[PDB]
RNA sequence: AGCUAAAUAUUGGCGAGAGACCGAUAGCGAACAAGUAGAGUGAUCGAAAGAUGAAAAGAACUUUGAAAAGAGAGUUAAAUAGUACGUGAAAUUGCUGAAAGGGAAGCAUUGGAAAUCAG
RNA sequence: UUUCAAUGGCCCGUCCACGGACCAAGGAGUCUAGCAUCUAUGCGAGUGUUUGGGUGAUGAAAACCCAUCCGCGAAAUGAAAGUGAGGUGGGAACGCCCUUGUGGCGUGCACCAUCGACCGUAAGAGCAUAGCUGUUGGGACCCGAAAGAUGGUGAAACCAUCUAGUAGCUGGUUCCUGCCGAAGUUUCCCUCAGGAUAGCAGAAACUCAGAUCAGUUUUAUGAGUAUGUAAAAUGAGAGUU
RNA sequence: GAAGCUCAGACGAGUAGGCAGGCGUGGAGGUUUGUGACGAAGCCUUGGGCGUGAGCCUGGGUCGAACAGCCUCUAGU
RNA sequence: AAAACUUUCAGCAACGGAUCUCUUGGCUCUCGCAUCGAUGAAGAACGCAGCGAAAUGCGAUACGUAAUGUGAAUUG
């Protein structure tokens, strides 16, 4: 129970919230869950997702699927991953966006920013 | 509904949003040392004067006082 | 307090074992008899009572006493019957001699169609 | 005046007993109870 | 017991409160109706559902 | 009046039992007190305790209704009565100084025809203006 | 109740406050009621009528005979003396 | 005992037919010349408590069972005592998977099932 | 001649947290490009309009047509979801089948005929 | 279900007239303050915590606890100073008999009376809450009238407010079944419209098992075939505030 | 189901008004180990059943995400 | 007694946009706080993006600049 006045517990307010998100924030809510090999020897559960992350898709129809994500496509909370796209009926191939939380990640992509983080959050590298 | 507030319903600009609000504001004591280390910080001010030894009042409490034991 | 006022409280109007329907109701314990609100079937309404249930091809009786109803862990005695039909209606209807026999053919019934559902 | 057992953390029935307070034989009124909570479930409304 | 109080004395954590008295002393009619006392007096029972 | 307008599950225990009384002995005691249980509250006033000692010395008194306290009156005389409600002041004084007080459950027990029983009323004047 | 409403049924169809003798001894504590009343003490009550809320004492009542002080800012001329034969007197105050 | 029905023809409301804002649903009239509330000549017949039905066969299907609505199969085991008596009906909304526990576990139960398929 | 905290008021301002409230003819006039389109010389006045789908995957291509479009296909769990996009009532209309109709119809009771259902 | 035949059936609401082309949605006795009655609950010569204070860590605008006051009641009466309080009859229930019982005998609550006294008192009955209903005031069941007032904009008119202005009146007012069921008129008062008392219709509390009543007739008349009056037939349980 | 059960007899128009018992509506507390993508709610139907009635339940169709019985509280019913 | 026409019943289609479910909105209550302007405010008009007319932001430094923060986008 949220003993606080300090967050708002109203449905109304907290979608206003999620869809009225900022770049800077979105950030945060797509974020996923790491791989057990990747948890257990950086001890930290989840991170924001970051393009060129080596991920695999969770759930869904391309369940089971791997791949590299192109551009966290943020506008509409949707990640577009390389080589897996959906057939257009003309003939184009145009990706369609998993979520960042139906996919867990097997790669990152290492920086001197990304480092920082990681010993942040209570971890190890 | 004041074009004021429909302003920054219809605008793109952030609100000034101010985080404030604190169930049970219990204000923390300042001034004297002797008391601010020997204060609780959940029980309330006339119960931590009467642990104390301590008069909250000189005079008499107009309402009802607190008997938890017979 | 005693059978009386509980009844009037979990009997009459609101209990959670009852099923008012188009024109009557009910009664959904699983201790009861008859399966309606009545006082001689209600056991939150009742002393001392005899019912049997149904279980995995098997019959058992549950059974009360009054010293013991203030303690509801071990309130109920039960008796598991698991050798034939007519064997079970002598095990049941002879436990319950010492008793009042009023209900006796409501018990007596219930093993009957328990038994019917086994061979059905 | 009936005693009642006290319940260890296990679930073993301690040797001490308290008696029964006499709250627990106060009348049981299942009329006065409803007419009190009607109006006491009333008194944290917001108006609208 | 200092919460509540009893029916004849006071409680000490409310004051000059003392529990409710029964309207009725024993709560068993059935067994007031069912004991030596009245059935000794009653006079003989009527019959059950009457013929046609 | 066929049944009492009071939801008090406890005052239908008395007419259960007292409706049973009333049919089943001859006791014209027991259809007074049947009909006085389904009176309301208005028709049921409430009779003092020193009324009623005055009305025992001027036998268990039966009064339906309460029987309040006078404060006036000091030294309380033994009394055995049995009514619907006692006040707490009046239980106090008829118990402690004297006698004993009873219920019309215990009543029945007691004298179930009415017997060496005096059925006694109080004022219904109310305010009565005029 | 709007449920149970007639509108429901009808959808479809168009300063000297008194106090008596008789009452006085209840203003003293019960527990001095026990100890002056009846027992021949030397010292007698007092029974500050002023201190309960009342101002004049009246007549209303028979008296136990104990001799018994009452403070009253006013009294009854036939209250007094029904106070008198009980053994007490009256005493004003200022 | 048989059933006999005192009428089997529902009651309309007058002027239903004349009228689709008027409901097929009954309402008393209240006019005081209205020939309906005067019970004229060939006019339609109000409802009465006369057409009641026999107390000993009312909710009562042609076949002698009342009409008891059964929602899972734990409504079915309370229909254990009244087979005789009481007819279970499947709710609407019962899914298939649960109907089938329902039908199956009322035929070994003996419990007559209104709508089984 | 003078000053002065606090307790007190607060449909506006800057924020919050709620609700036995309303649920798109409701709730603010405005859930949407709303004090907007618009109207009046002017002061003033002032609306209607929410919902494809999990994702546009918004219908490639052929064919008929100048075009609009249609017909095949194809996308989808579904096109009884095709942007005139959730559900899709009634009035109202078109066709099909059945029936009756000579200056009324509608309804009611009782039965036949045909249709249909049960036990 | 549809059609057919036999018999029947004036278009609904409203007050001829007014309303109604059809359909869907919306749409009218509500909230609140005071008072009155009734029923229920809590307490009872008391009663009411929620102006406040205490307290509440978990939904902290809730619940829970309480000091002093205060409201109503506990005493009236006078304009005001001032003062300031039973026994007889019945009668509910119980006991009691003779031997059932009847009846007698006691006992007598309520209340009714007579017959008594005290300054209204006579051995206090209220206080709070919730519900129902009635009524008064707030927009006040919904809609609807001709003016006016303020402040403006044009050149008296116009505009937004007051404003949901004013109703003695017009129109509408939303579900079912059951029970009971009138008067449609005297009486008076009454400038005015009305107000009445009574009757009819009901709901509660209490007497006699009655010779108590009767839209009835007799008996006896008295007076002028009728008239009124009082005193057996027949039916009915009749009463009362 | 003492609010129950049972026997018996009489009576049935009904405006103004008087009186009791029920049906449906949105929300609240409790309850049903309640219903639901194996199809909730709605909607439709020459399908069936129940009630004197307001109304209710159901088969089939259509449909796509929530709903209801019971005891009580409340009303922009 | 044929067809049409008229009417009723059923099926399908049209029209229409009710019902249901939803809902970044309303309304109501509570809480906290005090901050416009001659140092040019409130408001008005013009104007700016690679492609913008609305709305938003912004002012010829024009959908922004500096600074700090985050740490890889923006999206038609």
């Amino acid at each position: 129970m949220k003993f606080s006045r300090d967050v708002t517990s109203s449905r109304r307010k907290q979608r206003k919230a999620h869809f009225g998100a900022p770049s800077s924030v979105r950030r945060v809510l797509m974020s996923a869950p790491l791989s057990k090999e990747l948890r257990e020897q950086y001890k930290i559960r989840s991170l924001p997702v970051r393009r060129d992350d080596q991920i695999t898709v969770i759930r869904g129809s391309n369940k089971g699927r791997e791949g590299k994500i192109t551009s966290v496509y943020r506008k509409k909370f949707l990640l577009l991953i390389e080589r897996v796209t959906r057939e257009k009926a003309n003939g184009a191939s145009a990706p369609v966006g998993i979520d960042a939380s139906k996919v867990v990640i097997t790669k990152l992509h290492l920086d001197k920013d990304r480092k920082d983080l990681i010993v942040r959050k209570g971890g190890k590298v | 509904a004041n074009p004021r507030q429909r302003n920054k319903q219809r605008s793109g600009k952030p609100r000034l949003t101010r985080r404030n609000a604190n169930k049970k504001a219990k204000a923390k004591i300042y001034g004297n040392f002797v008391i601010q280390q020997n204060w609780d910080k959940h029980a309330t001010l006339r119960q931590n004067y009467a642990r104390l030894g301590l008069l909250a009042t000189p005079n008499y409490v107009t309402g009802g006082v607190e008997k938890l034991y017979p | 307090q005693q059978d009386e006022v509980i009844w009037q409280v979990v009997g009459h109007e609101f209990c959670s074992y009852r099923i008012k329907g188009e024109a009557q109701n009910f009664c959904r314990n699983e201790y009861n008899v008859t399966g309606l609100c009545n006082r001689q079937s209600c056991p939150l309404a009742n002393s001392r009572y005899a019912t049997v249930r149904e279980d995995n091809g098997k019959l058992y009786l549950y059974m009360k006493t009054i010293e013991r109803a203030h303690f509801p862990s071990k309130l109920w005695q039960r008796i598991k019957l698991s050798k034939n039909y007519a064997k079970a209606l002598e095990q049941i209807d002879q436990q319950l001699l010492y008793w009042p026999g009023r209900q006796i053919h409501r018990c007596k019934q219930r093993l009957t169609r328990l038994t019917q559902y086994l061979l059905k | 005046r009936p005693t009642v057992s006290i319940y260890n953390k296990d679930g073993s029935v301690s040797s001490e007993t308290l008696a029964l307070p006499f709250v627990f034989k106060a009348p049981i009124r299942p009329d006065l109870v409803r007419s009190v909570h009607t109006a006491v479930a009333k008194n944290k409304r917001q108006p609208y | 017991d200092s919460v509540f109080g009893s029916t004849t004395e006071v409680a000490q954590l409310k004051k000059n409160y003392f529990l409710p008295e029964n309207i009725i002393s024993n709560a068993d009619v059935t067994r007031l109706i069912n004991s030596d006392e009245i059935q000794s007096i009653v006079k003989a029972a009527g019959p059950s559902r009457v013929k046609r | 009046r066929s049944k009492p307008a009071s939801e008090n599950v406890y005052l239908k225990l008395l007419v259960k039992l007292y409706r049973f009384l009333a049919r089943r002995t001859d006791s014209r005691f027991n259809k007074a007190i049947l009909k006085r249980l389904f009176q309301s509250k208005t028709n049921r006033p409430p009779i003092s305790i020193s009324k009623i000692a005055a009305l025992t010395s001027r036998k268990t008194t039966v009064v339906v209704g309460t029987v309040t306290d006078d404060e006036r009156m000091l030294t309380v005389p033994k009394l055995s009565i049995a009514a619907l409600r006692f006040t707490k002041s009046a239980r106090a004084r008829i118990l402690k100084a004297g006698g004993e007080v009873l219920t019309l459950d215990q009543l029945a027990l007691r004298a179930p025809t009415g017997s060496n029983t005096v059925l006694v009323r109080g004022k219904k004047h109310a305010r009565e203006a005029y | 109740p709007t449920h149970v409403s007639k509108t429901r049924k009808l959808r479809g169809h168009v300063w000297r406050p008194t106090v008596n003798l008789d009452r006085l001894w209840t203003l003293l504590p019960n527990e001095a009621r026990d100890k002056y009343l009846g027992k021949n003490t030397e010292v007698a009550p007092v029974i500050n009528v002023l201190q309960s809320g009342y101002g004049k004492v009246l007549g209303k009542g028979r008296l136990p005979e104990t001799p018994v002080i009452v403070q009253t800012r006013y009294v009854s001329r036939r209250a007094e003396e029904k106070i008198k034969q009980a053994g007490g007197v009256v005493e004003l105050i200022a | 005992v048989n059933i006999i029905k005192k009428r089997t023809k529902p009651f309309k409301r007058h002027q239903s037919d004349r009228f689709k804002r008027v409901g097929e649903s009954w309402r008393k009239p209240r006019g005081i010349d209205s020939c309906v509330r005067r019970r004229f000549r060939g006019t339609i017949s109000m409802p009465k408590i006369g057409y009641g039905n026999n107390k000993k066969t009312r909710y009562c299907m042609p076949n002698g069972l009342k009409a008891f609505l059964v929602r899972n199969v734990s409504d079915v085991e309370l229909l254990l005592m009244h087979n005789k008596t009481y007819a279970a009906e499947i709710a609407g909304n019962v899914s298939a998977r649960k109907r089938v526990e329902i039908v199956e576990k009322a035929r070994a139960l003996g419990v007559k099932v209104t709508n089984a398929g």
